[PDB]
């Protein structure tokens, strides 16, 4: 906070389902990218990674991620445009949710129609 | 130590990027200050020439 | 042993941090542990020990590294090409190149005496260029060897040929 | 050939006493920068080479792993010690650049 | 890992962050004092081979 609302400090969050291939990537990084990560996990319902970084090794740490199959990006969600970012992505999230259930209300109308005459 | 380290983090992030920021800062104000100190050398000969075109 | 044959000296490459402790020998320095401690007393241990260059950035010390990988495979497959060749003669001895003296001073004492060499090399030298000019002259050294030999065989054809032609 | 013969041995001890300092500088250098890299400081290293005697080198590599690995750190740190020269198995022999295991420490193992 | 391995990899972190930025704005300014005196010197001839 104070600085992953804009650009200023680089963050990569991201998911994977392996926290063993998330070893892996933390050998990786240290060898050829030093101790410039910090690394935080959370267990969650996949796992929350993060890997914390500068703003100019940005795409190096990427390929590494790239490479083993994990979701590390800078910023997960497209919905930004407000400020903070997560007010966006929760009135995107609410249209979102309304959307299916009304295409399954069609889809219903239309299976009680046409099974019979189908 | 998990926002300790954080803490670690943005501060030194914050740091770097205003030390370059300065030697950046540096350039620009060299670059307007060799303007103006050229401006200084023309005017004492310029004023050099005006003073033996008088004695003509 | 006796899943591998040595009969040459061999050699590891340590570098470690001067603040380092071994937890294998708790109370010694790192420099008093590789005579004194490290198999059995019987390690001969030697100098290595090179200043620093000019290093472009942290930015840049990651395209270095890369690099200096790559470079060194590839140094390491023509020294090992030229070594075959002198051997696969056997006009020079099949027993060294492996503890054969360079500047006729004998591998673990030429080691001992090497503390970044001067040939054209020297530490005003940008680190970046150190790296593309070491390549260029390996490559350079071994394409020579390659074609020479190359030359030798096509060599060897014509005097089987003509000798046939001789009394055959 | 004759001429050939005799400047193709000429020219491999030449060539190959040039590439064996050019060869040792890539190592010194490089062990340097991955110092400089993984640690950061001190801003120079102690580099040492040692010299093994023939049969000696098993017991070597396990002395150095075992008391300076704990430096790189537990993560890094893997068990897969010994070593087959033979192709029954590519398992059981050190190299970071590998995914299988990786060096706990920063040490090659030159093998001339 | 352990607190104290981590605490040693953010020393080295904030190491790491300290040397590029001093080392890249090192070069910035001493290119900046060499603009300097080329650029002036340059403005200066020009307008004086006018005035002669």
């Amino acid at each position: 906070i104070a600085a992953a609302i804009g650009a200023s400090v680089n963050y990569v969050t991201g998911v994977i389902a392996r926290d063993k291939v998330a070893t892996l990537e933390q050998i990786l990084w240290r060898v050829l990218r030093g101790n410039l990560f910090f690394k935080t996990v959370e267990i969650e319902q996949n796992a929350f990674i993060v890997f914390s970084h500068g703003d100019l090794i940005i795409k190096r740490i990427r390929k590494i991620a790239e490479s083993l199959d994990a979701n590390l990006y800078d910023v997960d969600s497209s919905n930004e445009g407000r400020s903070q970012q997560l007010a966006k992505v929760n009135k995107n999230l609410s249209d979102l949710y309304t959307v299916l259930k009304t295409t399954s209300t069609t889809l219903e109308s239309e299976l009680y129609a046409i099974a019979k005459e189908l | 130590s998990q926002k300790n380290g954080i803490a670690t983090l943005l501060q030194a992030e914050k740091e770097a990027h205003e030390i370059v920021s300065k030697a950046r800062k540096y350039r620009q104000d060299k670059l307007k200050q060799a303007k103006t100190d050229a401006a200084k050398e023309i005017d004492s000969y310029k004023i050099q020439k005006d003073k033996e075109l008088k004695e003509f | 042993m006796a899943t591998a044959l040595y009969t040459a000296n061999d050699f590891i490459l340590i570098s470690l941090p001067q603040n380092a402790q071994p937890v294998t020998a708790p109370g010694s320095k790192t420099d008093s542990w590789f005579n004194e401690t490290l198999i059995g007393g019987r390690a001969f241990v030697s100098d290595f020990k090179i200043p620093e260059f000019k290093i472009g950035s942290l930015d840049t010390l990651i395209v270095e590294s890369e690099e200096l990988s790559k470079v060194d495979n590839q140094i390491g497959a023509s020294i090992g090409k030229i070594i075959e060749i002198l051997q696969g003669l056997n006009e020079t001895s099949t027993n060294a190149y492996r503890t054969l003296p360079i500047n006729n001073m004998p591998v673990p004492e030429y080691l001992e005496n090497f503390q970044w060499q001067t040939r054209k090399f020297k530490l005003d030298k940008s680190i970046k260029d150190l790296i593309t000019l070491i390549s260029n002259e390996s490559s350079q050294l071994d394409a020579d060897v390659r074609a020479t030999y190359a030359n030798y065989n096509s060599a060897k054809t014509n005097l089987a040929a003509a000798e046939r032609k001789k009394t055959g | 050939e004759q001429s050939l013969r005799v400047q193709l041995v000429r020219l491999a001890k030449t060539a190959y006493v040039d590439v064996f300092i050019n060869w040792f500088h890539i190592k010194a250098l490089r062990v340097y920068v991955e110092s400089v890299l993984r640690y950061g400081l001190p801003p120079h290293f102690n580099i040492k080479i040692i010299a093994v005697p023939p049969k000696n080198l098993s017991k070597c590599k396990s002395e150095l792993i075992d008391a300076f690995g704990f430096l790189g750190g537990n993560a890094f740190m893997k068990d897969k010690k010994g070593k087959i020269n033979k192709q029954d198995t590519s398992l059981h022999q050190y190299a970071s650049l590998v995914d299988t295991e990786y060096e706990p420490f920063v040490m090659y193992i030159i093998n001339l | 890992l352990t607190p104290n391995q981590v605490n040693d990899e953010l020393n080295k972190m904030q190491a790491f962050i300290r040397k590029e930025a001093e080392e890249k704005a090192k070069e910035i300014q001493l290119k900046a004092d060499q603009e300097y005196e080329i650029e002036k010197t340059n403005i200066v001839r020009n307008e004086t081979n006018n005035i002669d």
